[PDB]
């Protein structure tokens, strides 16, 4: 009987211990899939960035080469 | 008065701006084609002095919506006239150069 | 309006998918050449130890090539040297 | 429920993205030590024949 | 024939390891749970 | 004896923690 | 310009008790932190002329952290930075890196980055610890690898203390010493290596002592400190600092382990009798018994040195030095570099401590030097290591603290090709 | 924009799915086809090397 509870003791702790393991890495991983989606929007708007930056660049070569034609 | 001059300065400008994009987008398409076509002839020379002196033995040149697929396929021919054949032959060729 | 607006946004959206396929395109364009660039300096750096012997005939004392037997001559040079 | 397929499709792309980026850098390596290893060869027999010849 | 003789070698023919092994072996490990929830 | 059972129930989701567990730790490498 | 200052265990807070004390009596301020620019690098400014440092003292056992929370200087230190677990890591290396080690690390970095947050313009960090126990080595490896995730291009300077050849406390500080390289090689970019049995002969010789305590040794390691970052702060006429030591010193990626030397590390009764010139202090920093390490420079070749010399030096009698250094014949360097030397001068002259064992000095040299003479301490270690393992003895703990065998496997072999890369650069 | 969302998930996931597959499948004909590829191109020159001989 006692042997029976003793391992039920030592049981208790073990879930206690491991339910505690689950909480801390749940909440590490939402936070790291926060990070990720935040990160990610962060880089579209990098792309789109770049994308207008592009465009204003072979703008400003069209004006660049009409003026070389006018020399 | 004041939204019947805005109609008639809403047409004016909708010509304007039609005429504006489309010379412009036309323009800058022609610019850019021709720098690209000055790029693959410096590519092709390249190649050429590449074959005729190292290892060619033989040198060869290349022949030559619906807007959306013509620049597709203008943009895939110009970046497939030099083929993986030429490429892999181009790295390897280094290494042994180096060596 | 909305006329105005729509053929506007068009015009916009082609522009900024030409320029980018464009720019694409000639990165890669331009990273063959540099590869290309540096193995014609290699080769005009390596030459300069060439005796004259080599610097005139490098290649010995009609199909199209394949990729192995693509470098015959070089490794003939090659064993020369060696 | 189609905001949940959202996520699990995301997921599994995710996932499968980042085992494919694996497999292509390595099978590129392995191609790479291939041609290295053909070329190598023809050498040796090219400067068996110089010494041949 | 001397010269045949002199060099025949050359006349004939981690822990980043472990690192990309140990992530390898994760997402394998995902990829068997994903495609058997899948089956199932 | 009851005691028991309760820790059979105990042992079972134990096991069912060690298989989480493991996936998630997986899901933070591949994050 | 600043760095930060990290002390793991009871070695390198007990080296930065002393660190501390001499910064302070460089730059003037008072143990309270008042002064009745140039200290920039190691405190931050605040209230009413109020300076703080840029340290943190992380240890598991808090008798030792006590001391420095109650001993002169509680009023110098941040009162969060001194952070104290609950129990020692015991030697072990799982106590110290997966038992324990993962919960005081939270707690450690998120200080660490307020800190680096505070500091104006990051350039370094410097790690105090030893190998020769579980607080030192398992948790500052764990440490080390967070911070090299984290920020990474950073630099990161590990002053790092090495068991003696025989001299030694621990019994299970080989095994620690083994299962440590493995991130002290790895994610640190610049090892500074030193050894207790090496001090005890210099003070024994020169600064003629011949029972030394720890606070000896502390003191002459804080000045070496000193004069390694005294670059930084004072102005000299060839200042050098972290980024040179780093291009200048590590030809290799895999080759940064370099030793230390001081001189004159003389007493106070024959600094004046003995004259102490640059043309013989350059002299007496290359003899084999100067050298802080217990290693034998004669049995290997020098790769890349580096000298600094603090106090009244003019630039041409460097020079004269370095060729009479070069032009000698008891030493040789690796045929790779002509030019093996990396000059430093500084204007402020070496800071005694008052009450201290070295004397009021005009000038002084601090000298590293990265050579091929330490595979001999990484192949004794080794082989002490792999004695031990033979038998399976000590391995237990470990097994049962969370260690199983791929630890002590790759541990192995990563020492076996270490020692086999230095044999291979060495000719 | 939830089901334009899940077709696209969808099709992307598939032809991720083929072509990992595919590449797979070169992986392994690739590692069979090493060692033999390398003896064929010795035979290639094997003839001019035995006639030399
Ligand atoms: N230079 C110097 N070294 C010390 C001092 N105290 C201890 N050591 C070194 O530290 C080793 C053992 O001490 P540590 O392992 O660092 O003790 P710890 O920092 O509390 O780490 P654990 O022993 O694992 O708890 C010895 O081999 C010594 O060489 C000191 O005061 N000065
Ligand atoms: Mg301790």
């Amino acid at each position: 009987v006692k042997r029976a509870e003793d391992d039920l003791l030592a049981a208790r702790r073990a879930n206690t211990s491991l339910r505690a393991d689950r909480a801390k890495l749940d909440e590490t991983i939402s936070t790291l899939k926060l990070e990720n989606d935040m990160v990610s929007r962060q880089v579209k708007g990098s792309v789109e960035a770049r994308e207008k930056a592009l465009v204003d660049h072979d703008v400003l070569a069209l004006e660049v080469k009409r003026l070389r034609d006018i020399l | 008065k004041r939204i019947t001059e805005q109609f008639k300065d809403l047409q004016s400008k909708f010509r304007h701006f039609e005429l504006v994009d489309t010379k412009k987008y036309k323009e800058v398409w022609g610019m850019k084609e021709a720098d690209v076509a000055a790029l693959v002839r410096q590519l092709l020379q390249a190649d050429k002095v590449l074959h005729e002196q190292q290892l060619g033995w033989d040198w060869r040149p290349p022949d030559d919506r619906r807007a959306a697929e013509r620049e597709q396929e203008f943009w895939s021919r110009m970046t497939h006239v030099i083929s993986d054949k030429h490429t892999r032959v181009w790295g390897a060729l280094e290494k042994q150069l180096e060596k | 309006k909305s006329s105005m607006d729509a053929f506007r946004a068009g015009q916009a959206e082609r522009l900024k998918q030409l320029s980018l396929a464009s720019s694409g395109a000639m990165e890669t364009l331009r990273g063959k050449l540099a590869v290309a660039e540096n193995v014609l300096k290699l080769a005009e750096l390596a030459r300069k130890y060439e005796t004259e012997q080599e610097k005139v005939l490098p290649f010995w004392n009609g199909s199209e090539v394949d990729e192995w037997d693509y470098l015959n001559c070089f490794f003939r040079r090659y064993n020369k040297a060696l | 429920n189609a905001e949940r397929q959202i996520k699990n499709l995301e997921w599994e792309n995710e996932v499968l993205s980042q085992r494919f980026s694996k497999v292509q850098t390595e099978r590129d390596e392995l191609y790479g030590k291939f041609e290295a290893s053909i070329y190598d060869v023809q050498q040796k027999t090219g400067l068996k024949s110089a010494l041949l010849e | 024939v001397d010269l045949e003789s002199f060099l025949p070698s050359r006349l004939l023919n981690q822990r980043k390891e472990a690192a990309v092994q140990r992530d390898l072996k994760a997402i394998n490990d995902l990829l068997d749970t994903a495609k058997g929830t899948a089956g199932r | 004896i009851g005691c028991q059972q309760e820790l059979v129930g105990l042992q079972n989701e134990n096991g069912g923690l060690t298989e989480t567990l493991a996936r998630l730790r997986a899901e933070h490498t591949v994050l | 310009r600043e760095v930060i200052s990290i002390h793991i265990g009871q070695a390198g807070i007990q080296v930065g008790n002393a660190c501390w004390e001499l910064y302070c009596l460089e730059h003037g301020i008072q143990p309270d932190g008042q002064m009745p620019d140039a200290f920039n690098t190691f405190f931050s400014e605040t209230g009413a002329g109020k300076h703080v440092p840029r340290c943190i003292f992380l240890d598991l056992e808090p008798t030792v952290v006590d001391e420095v929370r109650t001993g002169t200087y509680r009023q110098l230190f941040h009162p969060e930075q001194l952070i104290s677990g609950k129990e020692d890591a015991a030697n072990n290396f799982a106590r110290g890196h997966y038992t324990i080690g993962k919960e005081i690390v939270d707690l450690a970095l998120d200080r660490i980055r307020k800190l680096a947050d505070n500091c104006t313009g990051l350039q370094g960090f410097l790690v105090f610890n030893a190998v020769g126990g579980g607080t030192g080595s398992g948790l500052g490896s764990l440490l080390l690898e967070r911070l090299s995730v984290d920020y990474g291009k950073k630099s990161k300077l590990g002053f790092t203390v090495y068991p003696s050849p025989q001299v030694s406390t621990a019994v299970v500080e080989p095994y620690n010493s083994v299962l440590s390289t493995h991130s002290l090689l790895e994610h640190t970019d610049v090892a500074v290596m030193l050894d207790n049995e090496a001090i005890y002969d210099i003070c024994r010789r020169s600064l003629d002592i011949e029972r030394p305590t720890y606070t000896n040794l502390n003191r002459l390691i804080a000045q070496v400190i000193s004069s390694l970052t005294a670059s930084l702060r004072f102005d000299g006429a060839l200042n050098v600092d972290i980024t040179e030591f780093q291009t200048n010193l590590v030809p290799y990626p895999r080759i940064h382990f370099m030793l230390s030397s001081y001189a004159p590390i003389i007493s106070a009764e024959k600094a004046y009798h003995e004259q102490l010139s640059v043309a013989e202090i350059t002299n007496a920093a290359f003899e084999p018994a100067s050298m802080m390490v217990k290693c034998d420079p004669r049995h290997g070749k020098y790769m890349a040195c580096c000298l600094m010399y603090r106090g009244d030096v003019v630039p041409k009698d460097v020079n004269a030095s370095v060729a009479t250094i070069k032009t000698k014949r008891t030493i040789q360097f690796v045929d790779w570099c002509p030019t093996g030397f990396k000059c430093g001068i500084n204007y402020q002259p070496p800071t005694v401590v008052p009450g201290g064992d070295l004397a009021k000095v005009q000038r002084a040299v601090c000298m590293i030097s990265n050579s091929t003479a330490i595979g001999e301490i990484f192949s004794r270690l080794d082989h002490k290591f792999d004695l031990m393992y033979a038998k399976r003895a000590f391995v237990h703990w470990y097994v049962g603290e969370g260690m199983e065998e791929g630890e002590f496997s790759e541990a192995r072999e990563d020492l076996a090709a270490l020692e086999k890369d230095f044999e291979e650069v060495g000719a």
